[PDB]
């Protein structure tokens, strides 16, 4: 069966380089144009570039925002398409998809997250969101990199819980908040593996 | 002379029942060879995009046969004969008359139909542990509403708030939102609330310290 | 930008790929090739494997015998030469199974009373279906919960009908003889979940079952299929009934297509094949003996009499079979005929062949024709798949056996056309340019005809070997070892291939034994011990277990285990162990000058095992490296426990310390113990009692059991204290140590220890870490430098940790060490505890015995008591060798009138 | 016990030796095709298949062995012939199969017939089952279990 297996991304600093790969199996890679498409967190899909098959000249095209920084190449013997990314910028942060086809995108890779940041690893700070007069939560602020997990009462309370997508602050550090509803014994358990940080905090007025 | 498509911004659907997504182009997509150069894609949440229909009405092998497409010229429809819950996500109609396509556009956000519900709003103040640091975070929560599109304004403002939204809940089929106003302990003491809007509300709603 | 042609190329490509996938799907649904992955059988004359059948057929043997005398038949009254005499047979010869009454009831979980009430057809289908899956190289337990279908030809033959009605609370009498249950009981006992169907179209029944199974496989309804038929004549009724018609050959011989043909010769048989889509067999790595290409069923319709054959209908089913798989008659080399030896039916069958295969046939390649019935008779519901067995065996051995009794071909057939030749002798049939194909026919007396096209299958050191055998009784265990012993006494025998086959293609039963051997001769010696019910050799272990998995604890002891050159063999023989050692030396690098690997190898100018500051980091490296070796064999700890500095190995294995931080802790602590050289002592020994005795002094390190204890302190008091215990009773074994641990003597180094090691960053443990310091399960983050000082300082509550874990349901305790120093104490503690009463306790290596063979023996000991081991890791590159099937331990079950 | 033997071209002695399951399947199969508005003679030579659930219930097992030159006793009680005799007498040429999965037998027969029709092997299919308790054996056998 057709497979497009993507690798090679991760965390990178501004100005530096990364090469993404898409390793194809189960079809004749050399007969297809291959395209790259990216999706910034919570945004739409933006075309990055594509490379033609040898049958049509093997040439590339690029979005104006990446032209002169990114280049696409292919190895038809190994069945790999590459995205070489130089001079990376924070707004290049995105999930990068490889897809078969230059016009009809009939099979897509699983995506590769590329995060461009100059930030250092940093454990979060937890702060309570307490009531007064049926809803409380925790604020998990100022950490890097993602992710951070949040349970309540060591996974005993799930009903009414809403853990929100992290947001990236102007400082380069992430922050999310978890909340739950109950009227009228309430701890949020926050776990940030990359800095080996664990925290429990009680919420009351 | 750039060729664009537009589809509805949102579309609640009901499993068991049909759904239709309309698409309009700025220019006929009908080619002399008889086909309309219009393809349909779907991106499910946390998944990569997938092809559904090509050249207007051809269903790719492996796509469920509840999906079909029709139309011609500038007007097109994707039809789902009977929606399944797994069909939620973002649908895109993409013209192929003019290439490259620089963007997929906003697409049509398909989610589970339910009765409108208004946001149960809450305001939380900055903690004292945080004020000891040197910065103040005040949160305004809009819990369990439908459909998406709940807006928030602050009045201690612009350029110092950030918002986040959940995915549609698997149980009650609603959304929740959190906004977070951020000022320094200085600028915070120098004053002594959040205004919500939403279609499920009779009129705007405020919550102050 | 992309041109219009470049876009059209992509769209048209998608349309032609869609078409190609649709067409492939059609061809799968209609004509997907079906692999025959294995076979099994019970046939007359003791022909109880397919190879024995091949042996019979290649010699031209005929297994006809007299009627059975051990079935309660009244042989005197039963025979009478006149066909018109009611109730009697004029023949007294047939094809009968060796031991139709023999059954291993307990193997199949059947009670003695259920067994006796079971039709022998049902009982032999259970044995053969077990064998069938074993012969595919498949652990039958792995088919539990699969969509394996069962499709069987089976009819009642009157078993039990003349036995006095009895009590039957469980309904054994009903299910025991119902043909529906003959298929359903296979599904029930092997946990199969595909459709299970019994069919009856008389003589064509088993090829109709095959036709339905192929359909089920092509549709994806069944993932594999057990296919065949069963006929065991419990009563002589068929000889009597067919005698009234003068339908039986008087001498009992089935003289197919011979001029002597004069009626049926009936036989017993239970024959099965295992089918799978060929593409699925290739995907899953199953052997492919041959391929079913296509098949067709039809009816005679309005023939000249209900049970008369129809030439035209046979012609049609032949053509439909060939057309269903896109082949031409010229593509077929040979036919295994229905071939019953009746005077009416043989010519009609031959003429139908002459008129289909024989028309316009290559003059230099006539169709070869024969019938297995001429050798073994007419196996009734099993007839069709029995002829299929012959075809597959003929393909696999490159030879078409002779068909018997055709020294004169029947003159009622005009063979002059020359398109069809009888196999008067064996004929080579070798793989070559021309693809070898043959067809099998079966034509029932109810008029339903089958023709099936079969094609050849597509063209396809000195290290220690663990040999694992199991069975469901001790007698069956001895037999299974003796069978493997015989296999390995051959020259053909691939030691490693046999081991891998034993480990991956056979169900793991309750009674288990293992031999670890490096030569065939050693393997045979150990298997012969098992075959005698002994396990005296060190390379042989035996046990019994009621579960197939355990909740495993890794135990890491402190000092006492070391020995010179320990683990040195493992550096060469085990990359997993050496890789971990090497990882230990990289992390110990900026803290010492020597290397652990050099110590184990006993390199020149390398430290020795007398300095605490080399022993402890070595033993740490050995222990965490043995832990990784256990883990590469699939044994993952559910919990870890350490004794003194062994807790540091434990914490690393649990995930709570990085190896860098654990090296710090062990090197740090181990130097600082060097400082206290000559200043302390320790010795061995009840806790409360020993504390009374210790009031006079102010010099208790560990509680290993209710009589085992360790006292620590100053050298002086140490000897003074011993004198008392000396001149009073129980012994006081010293300890090879320059210091006194877990005593106040330790306090002076507190300050430096903590500052040296205070840099460590403990992580959450991925594996329960049950502390012997604080006597509880601990978050790994709590294991900071202060904790590691408290481990050096406080008392090791070892026995309580074991006890707690036994009482919490852990039932396998593995001492991860180079020599077993806590196994006994674990064993005693586990016994006294309110925990599982079948726990297992084993070590890893022994002072003498630190090579891979000794480690495999330790894993074997764990395994025969239920710890699951991934034995294939020991046998990289081997290919599984074909093995004998389970040695059923049979008793007689027969309901007599 | 009632049967029109002569209609079906069966002799009196064959009729008595026939399982009533077989006899009533002949009548009902004739009726079946008549009820479709089809001249049954027009199915002669067609690829009509027969798929039946049927098991023995002991008809004739306690009758004294007799002479039987024609073998009526064998074909008369064999479940295979219960399907094959329909094909024989109506001149049907599709597959004719009797199956036994106990209580599910006639829907298993239906499942196999649907397959045969979708593949084009059968042009039409006679589908169902027959149970006539010639002996009381099932009431006795299931009584021992307190299952009734
Ligand atoms: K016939
Ligand atoms: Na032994
Ligand atoms: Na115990």
């Amino acid at each position: 069966e057709v497979q497009l297996v993507q690798s090679g991304g991760g965390l990178v600093q501004p100005g530096r380089s990364l090469r993404l790969s898409c390793t194809a199996s189960g079809f004749t890679f050399g007969d297809y144009a291959m395209s790259w498409v990216r999706q910034a967190p919570g945004k739409g899909l933006e075309w990055v570039g594509f490379i033609r098959s040898k049958a049509y000249g093997g040439t590339t095209e690029y979005a104006a925002s990446v032209k002169g920084r990114f280049t696409i190449s292919r190895d038809d013997s190994k069945s790999i398409a590459y995205l070489q990314m130089n001079s990376l910028k924070t707004e290049d942060t995105a999930v990068y998809y490889c897809t078969r086809g230059g016009t009809l995108f009939d099979y897509w890779g699983q995506g590769t997250l590329v995060t461009v940041s100059s930030a250092s690893t940093k454990g979060p700070s937890v702060f309570p969101l307490a009531p007064s007069s049926a809803a409380l939560g925790c604020l998990v602020k100022d950490y890097f990199p993602e992710p951070v997990t949040v349970s309540w009462n060591s996974g005993a309370l799930t009903s009414g819980v809403h853990t929100f997508p992290a947001v990236l602050q102007s400082s380069g550090l992430y922050s999310l908040s978890s909340v739950v509803t109950v009227p009228s014994t309430y701890i949020c358990n926050v776990n940030h593996k990359p800095s080996n940080t664990k925290v429990d905090k009680k919420v009351e007025p | 002379d750039v060729v664009m498509t537009q589809s509805p911004l949102s579309l609640p659907v009901t499993p068991g029942e049909p759904a239709s997504i309309s698409c309009r182009s700025s220019q006929s997509l009908l080619h002399s060879n008889g086909y309309n150069y219009l393809d349909w894609y779907l991106q499910k949440p946390g998944q990569s995009p997938q092809l559904l229909i090509y050249l207007g009405s051809n269903r790719a092998s492996g796509v469920p046969d509840r999906f079909s497409g029709s139309g011609s010229g500038t007007d097109f429809t994707l039809k789902i004969s009977r929606v399944e819950a797994e069909d939620v996500g973002v649908y895109y109609c993409m013209q192929s008359l003019q290439t490259p396509r620089l963007t997929f556009g906003p697409g049509t956000k398909v989610d589970i139909k339910r009765t409108v519900a208004a946001p149960s709003v809450f305001i939380f103040p900055p903690s004292d542990e945080q004020l000891k640091s040197g910065t103040a975070s005040v949160v305004c929560l809009l819990n369990n509403f439908y459909p998406r599109g709940a807006k928030v304004q602050w009045k201690v403002q612009s350029g110092n708030s950030q918002e986040s939204v959940t995915e549609q809940d698997s149980k009650d089929s609603t959304y929740s939102l959190s906004s977070t106003l951020t000022l320094s302990k200085a600028d915070y003491e120098k004053h002594k609330a959040c205004e919500v809007t939403h279609q499920g509300l009779s009129s705007p709603v405020t919550k102050s310290f | 930008m992309v041109t219009d042609s470049e876009k059209v190329a992509e769209y048209l490509r998608r349309a032609t790929l869609d078409l190609r996938a649709a067409r492939q799907r059609i061809r799968e649904l209609e004509s997907d090739p079906i692999a025959i992955v294995s076979m099994a059988c019970r046939l007359p004359g003791g022909v109880n494997t397919p190879q024995r059948l091949w042996e019979l057929l290649r010699e031209g043997g005929e297994t006809l015998s007299g009627f059975p005398t051990d079935r309660g038949w009244d042989l005197a009254r039963l025979h009478h030469p006149d066909p018109d005499n009611p109730g009697t047979s004029y023949v007294d010869k047939g094809g009968f199974l060796d031991d139709a009454a023999g059954f291993d009831a307990e193997f199949f979980g059947v009670s003695p009373r259920e067994a006796a009430a079971m039709d022998p057809q049902q009982r032999l289908l259970l044995e053969t279906s077990w064998e069938l899956v074993e012969n595919a190289g498949i652990d039958p337990h792995s088919l539990r919960g699969t969509a394996t279908g069962v499709f069987l030809g089976v009819a009642k033959f009157g078993y039990g009908e003349d036995t006095a009605a009895a009590e039957d609370v469980e309904g054994y009498s009903v299910t025991g003889v119902a043909p529906a249950v003959a298929s359903g009981r296979i599904s029930y006992t092997m946990g199969l979940e595909g459709p299970s169907i019994s069919v009856d179209t008389a003589c064509s029944s088993s090829l109709v079952a095959l036709h339905l199974a192929v359909e089920s496989l092509r549709k994806g309804e069944s993932s594999m299929a057990v296919v065949g038929g069963a006929a065991v004549m419990a009563t002589p009724g068929v000889f009597v009934d067919f005698s009234r018609q003068r339908a039986l050959a008087a001498d009992g011989r089935s003289k197919a297509f011979g001029a002597g043909a004069d009626g049926f010769g009936f036989s017993e048989g239970v024959t099965l094949v295992l089918l799978e889509r060929l593409s699925e067999a290739r995907r899953n790595g199953h052997e492919v003996l041959a391929v079913v290409r296509g098949s067709a069923l039809n009816q005679d319709g309005a023939s000249n009499g209900l049970s008369a054959p129809s030439g035209p209908a046979q012609r049609r089913v032949i053509r439909q079979a060939l057309e269903s798989c896109g082949l031409e008659p010229g593509d077929v080399d040979a036919v295994e005929a229905h071939g019953t030896g009746t005077a009416l039916g043989d010519p009609i069958e031959a003429n139908a062949l002459l008129d289909t295969y024989g028309r316009d046939r290559d003059a230099d390649r006539p169709l070869w024709l024969g019938s297995v019935k001429s050798n073994i008779g007419h196996t009734q519901a099993a007839a069709g798949v029995t002829g299929l067995l012959k075809v597959v065996l003929a393909l696999r051995n490159g030879e078409l056996p002779a068909t018997l009794h055709v020294e004169e071909p029947t003159p009622h057939v005009d063979w002059s056309s020359g398109g069809v030749a009888l196999l008067a002798g064996n004929q080579p049939w070798r793989r070559g340019e021309r693809t070898r194909r043959a067809a099998v026919s079966a034509f029932g007396i109810s008029g339903t005809n089958a023709h099936v096209i079969v094609e050849e299958a597509p063209e396809r050191d000195g290290r220690p070997v663990p040999l694992v055998v199991s069975a469901r009784s001790t007698a069956a265990l001895r037999a299974q070892a003796a069978q493997i012993a015989e296999l390995l006494e051959r020259p053909d025998a691939d030691l490693a291939g046999v081991g891998l086959g034993l480990a991956t293609t056979r169900a793991r039963h309750e009674h288990r034994a293992a031999v670890v051997a490096s030569t065939r001769e050693e393997a045979v010696r150990g298997l012969r011990e098992i075959a005698a019910g002994a396990a005296t050799a060190d390379a042989v272990v035996e046990g019994v277990t009621e579960v197939d998995g355990r909740n495993v604890v890794f135990l890491f002891p402190g000092q006492g285990s070391q020995w010179a050159g320990m683990g040195a063999e493992l550096l060469s023989s085990s990359p997993v162990f050496a890789g971990k050692i090497r990882a230990c030396d990289e992390s110990m690098a900026p803290m010492q000058d020597w290397k652990v690997s050099d110590v184990l190898r006993q390199a020149p100018g390398a430290p020795g095992l007398d300095r605490v500051d080399v022993v402890q980091p070595v033993l740490f490296a050995v222990m965490v490296s043995l832990a990784e070796l256990w883990r590469s064999y699939g044994v993952e700890p559910a919990a870890v426990v350490g004794h003194s500095q062994g807790e540091i190995a434990a914490a690393h294995v649990a995930g709570a310390l990085t190896l860098e931080d654990a090296a710090k802790l062990v090197v740090g602590r181990s130097r600082l113990m060097r400082s206290l050289s000559g200043e302390g002592g320790m010795a061995a020994v009840g806790e409360a009692a020993v504390r009374e005795r210790l009031r006079p002094w102010q010099d208790v390190a560990a509680v290993n059991g209710p009589r085992s204890v360790v006292v620590s302190g100053e050298p002086g008091a140490l000897r003074a204290f011993s004198e008392d215990c000396a001149a009073e009773g129980i012994r006081v074994r010293d300890i090879d140590v320059d210091y006194a641990s877990h005593s106040p003597q330790i306090e002076r180094v507190r300050e430096e220890l903590l500052e040296t090691t205070g840099d460590i960053a403990p992580r959450p443990a991925r594996v329960t870490f049950h502390s012997t310091v604080e006597s509880r399960s601990m978050d790994g983050t709590e294991l900071d430098a202060r904790y590691w000082y408290r481990n050096l300082r406080e008392t090791v509550r070892f026995a309580d940790a074991v006890t707690r874990l036994a009482e919490s349901g852990y039932d396998a305790f593995i001492e991860v060490s180079p020599h077993p120093v806590v196994v006994q104490a674990v064993e005693e503690a586990v016994e006294e505890a309110d925990g599982a009463e079948d726990a297992v306790v084993v070590g890893s290596l022994h002072r003498d015995g630190g090579d891979l063979s000794a480690f495999l023996r330790s894993m074997a000991t764990a395994h025969v008591s239920g710890v699951d081991i991934r034995w294939d890791v020991a046998l990289p590159g081997a290919a599984p060798f074909a093995l004998p099937t389970y040695p059923f331990q049979r008793k007689r079950y027969w309901l007599q009138p």
